[PDB]
């Protein structure tokens, strides 16, 4: 028989990088600016009703 | 406070002169006295006419 590259069962070659979907970012990150913070719970004043 | 008297003020010209109540108690002024929304001019909406 005549001798083909079936009978060496070559390994595939591998290549570079990943492919991958995207993921959706944060928006409150975006609409509302980070606050400088220290570490605890924040408390904030606001008007109920006024005069 | 200072600031929320200034226009607590301002916003009784307008309570006073279109609809003449009180604004403390927004109970009716005593008198009958003249008010804007005593004009017999009104156009009332219908929900034909509300959305126009």
């Amino acid at each position: 028989a005549v001798l083909k590259t079936s009978s060496f069962q070559l390994p595939r070659h591998l290549v570079p990088g990943v492919w991958q979907k995207a993921q959706g970012q944060s928006v409150l990150a975006r609409l509302s600016n980070a606050e400088p913070q220290e570490f605890g719970e924040q408390q904030y004043m606001t008007l109920t009703a006024p005069p | 406070m200072a600031d929320l008297s200034g226009v607590a003020l301002g916003r009784a010209l307008d309570l006073i002169g279109i609809h003449g109540i009180n604004p403390l108690t927004g109970a009716a002024l005593a008198g009958t006295p003249p008010k804007i929304i005593d004009t017999t001019n009104v156009v009332e909406l219908t929900t034909e006419t509300l959305g126009l």
